[PDB]
């Protein structure tokens, strides 16, 4: 049986969306020329499909963020008073002094990630939601969680002190509420220390988002570099061929260049769709994780951080989202002799809620996740059956507190 | 003279022996906003990346938007322009461009001895 | 698009294959036929790849629908915001052309009132905690009630359990506990 506990804080990194890219078929393939455009026209439509695919990808990229973050009906604002039962929500809540409405951890996150081609017909669209709105959304979620609990998600937000909210979470995971109220200072100090450790470790990781950015950067660079290959033509510059050869000869040279560039563009588009599918799956997982761990408690194991889950707070990262799970893990232990049932007068006495333990001389009944021995009484136990059916049963007595009263 | 993309961008004059630069002319995509063809025939062209110094006028981070007025207020998004701007038709009617509104803001009276 | 792609020259002299067959000697028409072969093969490959990519997403959506059907319909789920907004009660399925439509019945509260609370009440120097509810006071008296509905009830020795003494509790107030056994004893 554990006799203590430690509060742990973890982090998880989940990419949400990527860059919205636009590519022009005609300017890339041919450019300023008109003979090349006329030749390309004979290929039916190998531009409309590419434009449609890229526009669909961009719309999906916007939808991922809209689904992940826009989960709150009203933008709550934290009250000025900071009497959160001893807890320190100052490295997470926004600081208006900074030019942006971000917080310390968010600022460390954006400073950690570091993010010509436009002349070739490759352009990058801007995100639909600028980072200020995302910061406002996350601040609203934090304020709702802190000042209301999980009630704000279900309906209208309901105020409640933070101490009783933490007591509700404790009672949810299987530890009676008196444990929190008796050990409030220790838990507050442990949580503050965990937040401090997270902040210190982050300053001095973010591999997922960096790799997501690097993949697109390398893909665009490869697409740009593919424009220099001859593909079997005499020269890789269309103007050079046009000014140096007759149209009847220049046509057959331009055909090979057109085929090569069209093939490269097809490859790039296919890779982009394959990557966007995976990003969509990750964004859906992130939305589910937010809606489950943040807006309420979770009974799923290992879903929201290792250990038993208490509460979580979201943070915003460039092209991603960060969760700070707060968990409850057991601590220093002790051996204990145990027994299934207690035999009193030919009647078994199963424990109503808890276990039967004994250090070697006296028997006690106590909860599973914390150690607080109590005397066996009629309120802790219920009788059922005889003393022969149970495989292992230990003789002892039961207090029955009614007898002293009648004296 | 070349660059990372390996395209001729700097040339030396064969006559005067001086250094020049090469830069392709400005270009970008064109996007149109329409409130539908059942209420009006009005539109509002949006140039993708051209600065408004080049070829009503409302310079945005997303690009130049002409044909639509700009207002102080903030309503729910109707047309996803980009960079936190959304246009709409309802203002005798004209297109307007504004900033997104996240939603109504409320503050809950949180005190250490109060419940709901 | 796949059908309309059949009407392009692809570099040959004509689009329909019959004209190529009739107008030219096959030893010269072989290259003209080869051009169309290449173009149409490329178009078919593009269409097939797009279809596979779309089928993956439809499969994922169908798996999600199956999970929601198995969890919301065949029982009650405690996963927040999964089986509809609000607390979840029960769901019914309906059919649709190439899809499924659910009807989530949800329980949502309204018309809230505010109150004053205390973490615990101590009567004779020992702190009492609520077993399953929360202590609320309307201004003169203290009652214990469940945390999702307002049904005040007089605080007794059956709504509370003692734990230690009322000095460690950061917030504590004075009150009385009914102790129903004593009045019946007399
Ligand atoms: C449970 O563990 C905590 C540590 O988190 C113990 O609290 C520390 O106790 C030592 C010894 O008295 C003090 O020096 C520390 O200041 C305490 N706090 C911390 C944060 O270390 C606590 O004593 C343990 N429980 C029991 C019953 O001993
Ligand atoms: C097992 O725990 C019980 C707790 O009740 C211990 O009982 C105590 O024993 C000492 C020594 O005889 C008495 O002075 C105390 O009054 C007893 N009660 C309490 C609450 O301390 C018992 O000693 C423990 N077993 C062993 C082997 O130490
Ligand atoms: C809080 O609720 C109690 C419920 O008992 C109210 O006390 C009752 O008030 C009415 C009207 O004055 C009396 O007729 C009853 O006899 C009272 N019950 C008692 C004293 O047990 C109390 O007034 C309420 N507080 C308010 C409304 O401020
Ligand atoms: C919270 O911690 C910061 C430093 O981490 C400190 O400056 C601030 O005073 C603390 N707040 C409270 C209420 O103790
Ligand atoms: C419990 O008993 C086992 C068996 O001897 C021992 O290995 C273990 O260390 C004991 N627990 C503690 C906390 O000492
Ligand atoms: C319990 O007591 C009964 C009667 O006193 C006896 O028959 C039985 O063997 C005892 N069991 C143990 C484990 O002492
Ligand atoms: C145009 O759209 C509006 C919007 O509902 C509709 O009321 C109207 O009947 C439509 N007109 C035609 C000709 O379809
Ligand atoms: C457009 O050009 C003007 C004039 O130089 C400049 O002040 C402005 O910043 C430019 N627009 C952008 C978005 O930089
Ligand atoms: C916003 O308000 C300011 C202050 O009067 C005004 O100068 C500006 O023109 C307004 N923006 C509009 C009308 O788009
Ligand atoms: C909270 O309750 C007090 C009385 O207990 C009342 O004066 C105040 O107006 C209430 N605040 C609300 C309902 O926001
Ligand atoms: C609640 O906060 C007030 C300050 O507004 C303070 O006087 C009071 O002691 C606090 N009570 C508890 C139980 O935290
Ligand atoms: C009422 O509560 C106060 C708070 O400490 C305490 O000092 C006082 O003794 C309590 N009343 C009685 C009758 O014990």
């Amino acid at each position: 049986i554990p006799t203590n506990f430690t509060i742990s804080v973890t982090t998880e990194i989940l990419p949400v969306s990527m860059t919205k890219t636009s590519v022009d078929c005609t300017m890339y393939i041919c450019g300023d020329s008109t003979e090349c455009s006329n030749l390309l026209l004979q290929y039916g439509s190998f531009c409309t499909q590419l434009n449609r695919a890229l526009t669909g990808i961009a719309v999906e990229q916007d939808k991922n963020t809209q689904e992940v973050f826009a989960q709150v009906k009203q933008i709550y604002k934290t009250p000025p008073i900071k009497d959160f039962g001893g807890f320190n929500f100052s490295q997470i809540l926004p600081d208006p002094s900074k030019p942006s409405k971000r917080s310390f951890i968010e600022d460390l996150l954006f400073n950690k990630v570091t993010l010509a081609q436009k002349f070739n017909g490759l352009t990058v669209l801007p995100p639909l939601l600028t980072d200020e709105m995302i910061a406002q959304y996350t601040s609203a979620l934090l304020a709702g969680t802190i000042t209301s609990g999980w009630t704000f998600g279900a309906g209208a937000a309901l105020q409640i002190p933070f101490a009783m909210q933490m007591a509700y979470r404790f009672n949810g995971i299987g530890v009676t509420q008196n444990v929190l109220y008796e050990n409030q200072k220790l838990i507050a100090n442990q949580f503050n220390s965990a937040i401090g450790k997270i902040q210190d470790s982050l300053s001095s990781a973010l591999g997922k988002l960096q790799d997501v950015v690097n993949q697109n950067a390398q893909a665009l660079n490869t697409l740009v570099k593919q424009l220099s290959s001859n593909f079997g033509a005499i020269s890789s510059v269309l103007n050079d061929i046009l000014s140096r050869l007759d149209p009847p000869e220049a046509e057959v040279q331009i055909d090979r260049l057109i085929t090569g560039r069209l093939q490269s563009l097809q490859t790039y588009v296919t890779q982009q769709l394959i990557r966007a599918a995976e990003i969509r799956a990750s964004a859906n997982l992130a939305a589910t994780k937010m809606s489950e761990c943040v807006l309420g408690q979770s009974k799923r194991v290992d879903f929201c951080g290792k250990g038993y889950h208490l509460m979580s707070f979201p943070q915003s990262a460039p092209h991603g989202v960060v969760f700070l799970h707060v968990t409850y893990v057991p601590a220093q232990e002790k051996n204990f002799t145990t027994a299934p049932a207690i035999c009193h007068d030919g009647k078994a006495h199963f424990p109503r809620e808890g276990v039967f333990v004994s250090n070697g001389t006296h028997w006690f009944v106590t909860q599973r996740n914390f150690y607080e021995p109590q005397i066996i009484t009629t309120d802790n136990t219920f009788v059922s059956g005889n003393c022969d059916v149970v495989i292992g049963i230990v003789n002892n007595t039961v207090y029955d507190p009614l007898q002293p009263e009648l004296d | 003279g070349r660059d990372i993309a390996d395209t001729t961008d700097a040339v030396r004059d064969p006559q005067t022996l001086e250094i020049l630069d090469i830069t392709p002319c400005s270009f970008g995509g064109v996007s149109v906003i329409t409130p539908g063809t059942n209420t009006s025939n009005q539109v509002a062209v949006l140039y993708q990346g051209v600065n408004c110094t080049e070829v009503n006028v409302f310079q945005t981070r997303a690009g130049c938007l002409i044909g639509a007025e700009h207002v102080n207020n903030s309503y729910e998004c109707d047309i996803p322009i980009g960079a936190g701007i959304c246009a709409s038709y309802q203002t005798s009617q004209s297109i307007i461009a504004y900033t997104m509104s996240l939603g109504v803001e409320n503050s809950v009276a949180y005190s250490n001895n109060s419940i709901a």
